[PDB]
């Protein structure tokens, strides 16, 4: 066994482009519609929930999630990437922040965060 | 430390006081060592400070994770087990000695937990150098089926025990009460029958009664523009 | 604690620190390590103070005996030697005493005696004894000549305090002055090293290093 | 220098309006066995004191003695040994507490806590404590080993400080008493149900009572506690 | 191992007026961290004018002032019935101390009175009769707390004049002793809030030509 | 090792070193210099456990040495005791610390000021006027405390050196068979050999 | 042998109206010996004041770790750390060495740049955090300075004031502690201005 | 502590006390000592309180995620799974364990794990501090086969002697009774137990 | 040791197990360890065998001299002296001695003097290693008023359990009756006993 | 104290004794003298332990000087010297054995010899050519081994005693201040005031 993977997947073709990151923008184009809007006195996130199913219980599959008390997130794309990427960023808020600082992360830096962990499935092995 | 938790009709109460000392001198006369896990799930700790303050926090960190993973508002019975196998690991060198209480949809609930990793389950505790005191009135007049009154001024006359008679403890009562299907409510300096009387006399100085060598004006701002 | 005491022209300089202390804790500044054990007999505490006091009272009152016996003063000889006898009765048992035996008699001259809880005596011209006997000894050293003045001697042993309580944490408060002539000690004042410090610092140019 | 063999667990007391109470439980314990269950720790010295000790059983059976041999010497060339030239609490507690320091500064003590409870030939309450080092100190309240951190907190309840001595009467006191003695059987593991109580009143006197027992307990709670934490069985 | 030492807490002061003296402590009787007694009076009137305290182990401290008090007594015997002078007295409790050199009475002695001139006399001792006459005296658990007081409001160190800065030092003015008992209360209270072995009560015994007075101030009981 | 002293004057830094080496009961050497050069104008003495020392001074020097190399420029004495104390201070929480004692007496070039800095083996830094280790600044420190002015001379500070060590060979109980002294300025390092 | 008792020193932090106070001594020894007097213990991030009492070497190492990660925070969040947040950020350092901790007695002391609250802290060489409205004291003269501090100490003091009251407190504590003194600084913090004096105190 | 197991003609049970001693302070006077691993497995802790717990914790997941593959484990099972975590943990563990199931091809068995982490076989068993009151009593009193209500009583008075000259024991008795009928829990208070 | 006085109806009777042992080597396995001090005056040893032959000699010899001066010593007289002795030299004794006798006037009686030095008369005493596992056991099945075959079985079946237990104990078991009628040796051996 | 040396020549016995007295961390004194007369032709020189030394000296001379009062006769070395043995016999069993060594060195009258007797703090006596104690005799008895004769003239026997102290001022990692020199001969007991 071992992950013998360990060279990176995606890299850059002649005309320099990264394929894979400009693949993976083409399976968000295909997802289903969310928005964003700013307020002076808040801010509004939204989407569509697309049942695969009407036997399903669209209730128990949540598009927007909570990361902090003040921080939300909605996306648009692969619904299991997101749901895995909320627990990362969860996490990293109170590992890298909250337990350090003992209080919750700026919007910008856990945005930063986040950013951090897709950019490193965009480089590494 | 006194510290105690007292089981009600439809809920839990726990207290503490507030004296927090190194060795014989109190270096707070109003310290909060009543901790929150989660919002209805609240501990008092006695022993060794950091290592209570810094394992609650650690838990509650953990636990609010969890509470978000599983979509489910957290249970005392993980805050209890996570505390134990945490401080098992460390084999009593982590000396934190909790009263955890709180109240979740299984229902009310009441553990101590002791250093080296043993838990335990009561309907009134106590623990820290004035938990003798505080269990000879909880031995004295607990009784089943309290009132959520009567489990306050319980609770509150054991840490009393606790403040008057051991040296340990002292100043102020604070007190959490967690009730089923409510917010709990911190209430900070419950009571407060140690208020310092008047002094004799007013010891400020005359301006300029201390001698100076050198004055200077300290640069706190950043590298400044032009 | 620093004492210290020599023997010059003149007779021989006394001086002592003021601090006592028990761990960090300050206990007291205003300490006497001058036992005054008669009109003519000087001795200094350092180590044990009760044991110091207590014993250096004692050899008075043998002393006191001793001349009323004799019909004649006690030599410092005798009177350092009923002390270390004494002590050295005790060795062992844990007195804890470091002091010199002070005094000008007229067939022995100025003469000092350290006497020690081990039972040791030695004659000498200059000691200097406790934990800030090591500055003590450097400015002592380095200045001391026999054809000291009066004047010149007493400000020599105030400044050599003032070194050692200056570095040594566990010496300062103030500076007892001590000058014993044959016609028995004279007392030269109790000086606070605090005012005595900026007052040495501004008229002798030293301690440079400290910002006044 | 020693160590306790049979030792004997806590003595509480307490003054009230009219006089004092003291009591102990009658165990003699051996380490963790409590081997027997048949020891009378407080003993009565004529009809206006009562000692009540603590610690080394051994050393506590010679203090017994002691006491034994006072009321002897003290009748000897004594006509008025049964009035005016009786012994006082305050006597013979000075009388222990010389002997307890004396003993301790041999460094050969007797391994105990005392205290003598009593009503002085004036009406007044005596109740002072004594130890094995010669500590002494007095106190509305006084108790010995876990009394002081169990027994004292609840007692003060009662009699806060010295102006509360006039408003306790002996049905409260003695209540008190007897409430402390439950909480003692509850959480000292080196106690036993069965205890004495004495009553020193200047109006009626020595009041002995033998073979008391802890009583109206609470243990029905225990059906309903189940595990340490997450069994529910 | 039998240890035949303990520590019974409690915090004693001792001041010196320039016509009276006061000696001051807490009536609090501790072992460990439990009370003893809130009330159990430290400082004693022994006769001929003095006042005395024995702070530490109190069994020691109590032996102590008990073999003092039969000195007192004594010296009056055998001399006439002479009055006994604070500084014969500290001589002699000198004595009493050194002759337990090697087997020590656990305590900080300090005793108070009048000189024989009248003026305020304190005497501080420790445990093995080293012994100095003081114009200030604080003794026990508290006495670093209250020290660094005295010094500033007593002796008014640190304390300069107004406008001079550094240059003239606040003038060393007598005080009274209604004003030394603000001080003595005051750091009463203050190291009752931050030394938990001081508390309950404060008993003050006042020494005067005319004699010696006592006073009690109630302190915080936690 | 026994005794090290330094003192910062006007225009250099003077540090003088014992030349004894005692293992127990014989003194094997009375010629060694306890010192190193770390650049053309950075000296560090040293003195405690033995090879731990001469280890400590040498791994400093060939970093150093190394930085000098790399950059094509010679550290402040000030970078080079910030690296030092923060490799003892590094060693203090080790498996086995390193048990020395150094000064590293330094002419900044850049500021045109000699420099002197005291660095125990817990990573203790202070700069100074003067300084020493071990024993050797309770001997002398009076000395200098009365008699040190900025303004000193090279001539003057070796002067007052002399002094302190006649003081140190009079009430040391220890012979230490004599010191070497070297002088730190803008010319860079030399030794006075005589003394 | 005691860590926290091997170099000596003191600090000590007051709050007043609109200002805080913070203050220590200047002396580095090796126990009974005086080694440096220019020793401050006082270090300042951004408007941030921390003082550190202990063993001089953690001492020194804090500080540099604190300007460390007080820098990088400031280059992230685009602004200057506050006490509060630098308080749990103190005492998150100190914990994690919790079997192998720094020998220190830190002191947090600021003013809250949005709030203006005035704002003191003190810790455990472990991490602890003593947040006390009045005063925070740490050293070899703790005990002294409670002393001092306790009796001296009155809430709501002006600057000028306030200033007289923790110079009194820190000169007459460390002249009843022989490893404290050998000169003071004093910190008077107000919400866009610091004034920082050094005191005349007696050398011994 | 004082605790037992006893087998029966129709199973076993566990007996227990309720005391939880600090040095001479009863930390906990009504302590549960009788802990459930499996539905009708269960163990009596004496020892340290810790340890004892972080071992059945342990033990009742490996028979949790034994349960879930294999279905219900076998008395001996349980026994060896308590036994490998005392045996290969003896340096940091001070743990006495009694383990007691009832299966229906074995019926009732009792299995005792002393503190060095060996595994032994009995009839009926006693541990903890108490204990070695009570050897002569429960050798002489014992018998094989006997009913519920015989075992009950001979439970009961067992750990009544243990408890009146044990001091680190006492409080209540409890009980847990196993059958083919299912898991009764049983309680008895000072008042009923001190009097036989 | 195991070791134990009863007293019963027409009097008192002593019991004892017959090992000494040299930490595991049992350097005398047929001991006496019930002796004469008096006529009907006797004791049973624990602890120190040189301390308690000491004792016991320095016993015989006071009350000899007390019977030659004031005629028969009471059994509480005899249990005063072996106090006097542990009592004040508690620091270099290591001795746990009960005492037995028969009085006319008393009938019989018995008293315990364990290692510190104090006194306790009871109806009937245990003590020695073994005493520990039968605590239980005498306290359910002694009785006053038994008969001298009852309290002979009695003794007999307790230090049966005792020697079961404790590796300290063993050998025969010794017994000694004081009556009015006068003084009775029993013995009782490995085979009799052991099959109880 | 600290050295101590005994040399027997031809005529006369020499002994040389450290002038250093050094109470821990400082030298007190460079000037002592560690040696007292016990009769006109008997001289003895101590080290040990502080106070012991004098102490035990004293006791010997005013022993001896009783003697020699009493019957108006001067002991020859060897009956003082057995004396002193028997002394130090009596006290290595006593509450506090007296932790002193010492050289006696005499000239006997009646034998026209000088004697040299080595005696330690036990009661362990050796008549020596040449003697010492504690590390004294380790850096010394090899050159003394080499060059001694029995016929040595007094100015030979200092010679050597010279090139003894050199070795051991070379060696010695303790400073000890020079030694203190005095001749036993048939006129008597002097000090040599250059050495
Ligand atoms: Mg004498
Ligand atoms: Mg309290
Ligand atoms: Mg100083
Ligand atoms: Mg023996
Ligand atoms: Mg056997
Ligand atoms: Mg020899």
């Amino acid at each position: 066994m071992t992950d013998r993977y360990s060279f990176s997947l995606t890299t850059f073709s002649p005309s320099g482009k990264l394929g894979q990151i400009d693949y993976a923008l083409t399976a968000v184009k295909q997802g289903v519609t969310s928005l964003g809007i700013k307020a002076t006195n808040g801010v509004v996130i939204a989407t569509e929930k697309k049942s695969s199913s009407p036997l399903a219980m669209s209730e128990t599959l949540s598009k927007v999630s909570l990361l902090t008390p003040d921080i939300g997130a909605v996306y648009s794309g692969m619904g299991p990437d997101y749901r895995v990427l909320v627990d990362k960023s969860r996490k990293v808020a109170h590992t890298s922040y909250k337990r350090i600082y003992g209080e919750y992360p700026p919007t910008k830096l856990l945005v930063s965060e986040v950013a951090k962990i897709m950019q490193e499935a965009t480089q590494s092995g | 430390t006194t510290i105690v938790g007292v089981k009600f009709n439809n809920g839990v109460v726990i207290a503490a006081d507030t004296r927090s000392t190194q060795g014989p001198i109190v270096a707070d006369k109003n310290c909060a060592k009543l901790h929150r896990i989660s919002p209805k799930i609240w501990c008092a700790g006695a022993g060794t400070a950091a290592d209570t303050e810094a394992v609650t926090q650690l838990i509650g960190s953990n636990i609010e994770l969890h509470s978000l993973y599983t979509s489910r508002e957290p249970r005392v019975v993980s805050a209890l087990q996570m505390l134990k196998q945490h401080l098992f690991k460390y084999q009593g060198h982590i000396g934190a000695y909790l009263i955890v209480a709180g109240v979740d949809p299984t229902g009310s609930h009441l553990f101590s937990i002791h250093a080296h990793g043993s838990t335990d389950v009561g309907y009134y505790l106590s623990l820290g150098s004035g938990s003798l005191a505080a269990m000879a009135v909880l031995e004295s007049h607990w009784k089943q089926d309290l009132t959520k009154e009567e489990a306050i001024k319980l609770a509150s006359d054991a840490i009393q025990a606790g403040i008057w008679n051991d040296l340990g403890s002292g100043s102020n009562v604070d007190v959490c009460v967690m009730e089923i299907g409510k917010d709990a409510e911190y209430l900070r300096n419950y009571l407060t029958p140690n208020v310092r009387e008047e002094k004799q006399k007013s010891y400020k100085f005359p301006r300029g009664t201390t001698a100076v060598l050198k004055e200077s004006i300290v640069n706190i701002c950043d590298i400044q523009e032009e | 604690t620093t004492t210290l005491a020599f023997r010059f022209q003149g007779g021989i300089i006394v001086a002592v620190d003021s601090r006592a202390t028990a761990g960090n804790w300050v206990a007291s500044q205003t300490v006497k390590k001058v036992i005054e054990i008669n009109p003519f007999l000087l001795g200094t505490a350092a180590g044990g103070a009760a044991d110091c006091q207590f014993w250096e009272t004692w050899l008075g009152s043998q002393c006191r005996l001793h001349e009323l016996r004799e019909k004649e003063r006690i030599s410092v000889a005798a009177a350092s030697k009923i002390l270390s006898n004494l002590v050295y009765q005790y060795k062992g048992a844990g007195l804890s005493m470091g002091t010199m035996i002070c005094g000008y008699t007229r067939k022995e001259g100025p003469t000092i005696y350290y006497v020690d809880s081990d039972g040791t005596r030695l004659k000498g011209d200059i000691f200097c004894v406790g934990s800030g006997q090591t500055f003590a000894y450097g400015v002592l050293d380095s200045n001391y000549k026999w054809d000291l003045s009066v004047e010149d001697a007493l400000y020599l042993g105030k400044r050599s305090i003032l070194a050692a309580a200056h570095r040594d944490a566990y010496s300062g408060g103030s500076v007892n002055l001590y000058h014993v002539t044959e016609d028995g000690w004279i007392y030269h004042g109790n000086h606070d090293v605090g005012e005595l410090f900026w007052k040495v610092k501004e008229e002798e140019g030293s301690f440079n290093n400290v910002i006044g | 220098t020693q160590q306790p063999i049979v030792t004997g667990t806590s003595v509480i007391s307490m003054k009230y309006d009219n006089g004092v109470i003291i009591a102990a439980d009658n165990l003699g314990s051996y380490g963790s066995l409590l081997r027997f269950n048949g020891v009378e720790r407080l003993i009565p010295v004529g009809d206006n004191t009562v000692v009540g000790i603590s610690g080394d059983i051994s050393d506590m059976q010679h203090i017994e003695r002691l006491l034994k041999d006072l009321v002897t010497e003290n009748a000897y060339d004594n006509p008025l040994a049964d009035a005016e030239e009786a012994l006082e609490p305050s006597y013979i507690f000075e009388y222990l507490a010389t002997v307890m320091y004396q003993r301790r500064s041999k460094m050969n003590p007797l391994w105990n806590a005392i205290i003598v409870a009593g009503v002085q030939s004036n009406g007044d309450q005596f109740l002072r404590y004594v130890n094995l080092l010669g500590v002494t100190y007095s106190s509305p309240t006084l108790a010995t080993g876990f009394g002081a951190h169990m027994a004292n907190p609840l007692l003060r309840k009662v009699v806060d400080r010295e102006s509360d001595i006039p408003k306790t009467t002996v049905q409260v006191a003695e209540e008190a008493i007897v409430n402390a003695m439950r909480v003692l059987y509850y959480r000292d593991a080196r106690s036993s149900r069965n205890f004495s109580l004495a009553i020193i009143d200047k109006n009626t006197g020595l009041t002995f009572k033998k073979n008391l027992q802890v009583e109206n307990m609470k243990w029905d709670f225990a059906k309903d506690i189940k595990g340490y934490g997450t069994q529910k069985i | 191992q039998f240890n035949p030492y303990g520590d019974n807490g409690g915090t004693i002061l001792g001041i010196a007026g320039e016509d009276f003296a006061v000696l001051a402590g807490d009536t609090r009787n501790i072992t460990d961290y439990s009370i003893n007694s809130r009330y159990e009076p430290k400082v004693f009137d022994c006769g001929d004018n003095i006042v005395m305290s024995a702070n530490g182990f109190a069994a020691d401290g109590d032996a102590l002032v008990k073999r003092f008090k039969n000195s007192v007594k004594w010296y009056h015997f055998d001399h006439n019935d002479k009055k006994l002078s604070i500084n014969s007295a500290a001589r002699n409790i000198q004595h009493l101390l050194y002759g337990k050199r090697f087997f020590p009475y656990y305590v900080h002695t300090i005793i108070a009175g009048l000189d024989e001139d009248g003026k305020g006399a304190v005497y501080s001792f420790d445990p093995v009769g080293s012994y100095e006459r003081e114009q200030c005296r604080a003794g026990g658990a508290a006495a670093s707390l209250i020290m660094p007081f005295l010094d500033n409001q007593v002796n008014f160190k640190n304390q300069y004049e107004p406008g001079t800065n550094g240059k003239v030092k606040k003038p060393l003015k007598y005080l009274s002793v209604e004003e030394v008992i603000k001080l003595v209360r005051d750091s009463f209270t203050s190291a009752t809030e931050r030394h938990i072995q001081v508390g309950d009560g404060l008993e003050i015994l006042i020494v005067t030509k005319d004699g010696v007075r006592k006073e009690f101030y109630e302190l915080k009981r936690d | 090792m026994d005794i090290i002293l330094g003192i910062r004057v006007q225009d250099s830094v003077i540090l003088a070193s014992s030349k004894a080496v005692t293992r127990g009961i014989s003194v094997l050497k009375d010629s060694d210099d306890k010192t190193r050069q770390l650049s053309p104008h950075t000296l560090m003495s040293f003195a405690g456990e033995a090879g731990d020392t001469v280890q400590f001074a040498e791994y400093i020097q060939a970093n150093i040495q190394l930085y000098s190399i790399r950059e094509d420029y010679e550290l402040s004495p000030q970078a080079v005791s910030s690296f030092v104390r923060q490799e003892l201070a590094k060693s203090i929480r080790s498996r086995r610390p390193y048990q020395v004692n150094v000064l590293i007496g330094g002419y900044d070039k850049k500021k045109n000021k000699p420099e002197l800095y005291q660095i125990d083996y817990l990573g203790t830094k202070v700069e100074l006027p003067y300084g020493a280790h071990g024993y050797s600044g309770f001997y002398t420190f009076s000395l200098l405390d009365h008699h040190y002015r900025p303004d000193m001379t090279t001539e003057e500070g070796l002067d007052l050196l002399k002094l302190c060590v006649q003081e140190l060979e009079k009430r040391m109980p220890m012979d230490f068979k004599g010191v070497i002294v070297k002088i730190v300025d803008k010319d860079g390092i030399r030794q006075v050999d005589d003394f | 042998s005691d860590p926290s008792s091997i170099n000596g020193g003191i600090v000590v932090a007051m709050t007043g109206k609109d200002c805080v106070a913070i203050a220590c001594d200047l002396r580095l020894g090796s126990q009974s010996l005086g080694v440096s007097n220019k020793f401050e213990k006082i270090f300042h991030y951004g408007h941030v004041f921390l003082g550190i009492t202990g063993l001089a070497t953690d001492v020194t190492t804090l500080n540099e770790m604190f300007r460390y990660k007080t820098n990088l925070y400031k280059l992230k969040e685009e602004r200057a750390i506050e006490p509060e947040t630098f308080t749990q950020l103190v005492s998150s350092s100190l914990y994690e060495r919790r079997f192998g901790p720094y020998f220190v007695g830190p002191v947090v002391a600021g003013i809250n740049s949005k709030s203006g609250k005035p704002f003191i802290a003190g810790f455990d060489l472990i991490g602890c955090i003593d947040e006390a409205k009045d005063f925070i004291v740490s050293g070899t003269a703790s005990d002294q300075l409670f002393g001092m501090c306790e009796s001296l100490y009155e809430p709501n003091l002006e600057p000028e004031d306030l200033f007289e009251t923790i110079s009194q407190a820190l000169l007459n504590a460390a002249d009843r502690d022989a490893l404290s003194g050998w000169g003071a600084v004093v910190y008077i913090i107000k919400k866009d201005e610091v004034v920082k004096r050094y005191l005349k105190m007696r050398q011994d | 502590t004082s605790i037992m197991a006893v087998t029966f003609k129709d199973g076993v049970i566990l007996g227990a006390d309720s005391r939880t001693t600090t040095g001479a302070y009863i930390a906990n006077r009504v302590t549960d000592k009788l802990t459930r691993v499996h539905d009708k497995i269960w163990c009596c802790r004496s020892g340290s309180a810790a340890d004892t717990q972080a071992i059945a914790d342990i033990v009742q997941y490996h028979l949790e995620l034994y349960t879930s593959q294999y279905g219900t484990p076998s008395t001996e099972t349980a026994a060896s799974v308590f036994k490998e975590l005392c045996y290969e943990n003896k340096d940091n563990l001070t743990a006495g364990i009694i383990v007691a199931g009832y299966d229906d091809k074995n019926k009732g068995e009792v299995y005792t794990i002393p503190l060095g982490g060996s595994v032994h076989k009995l009839p009926y068993a006693i541990a903890g501090s108490g204990s070695t009151f009570i050897y002569g009593y429960c050798d002489k009193n014992f018998r094989e086969n006997m009913s519920k209500e015989e075992t009950v009583d001979f439970i009961k008075h067992s750990l009544s002697q243990a408890i009146k000259w044990d001091g680190s024991s006492g409080g209540v008795i409890r009980m847990v009774v196993l059958t083919a009928a299912g898991v009764e829990r049983l309680i008895f208070y000072p008042d009923e137990y001190e009097q036989l």
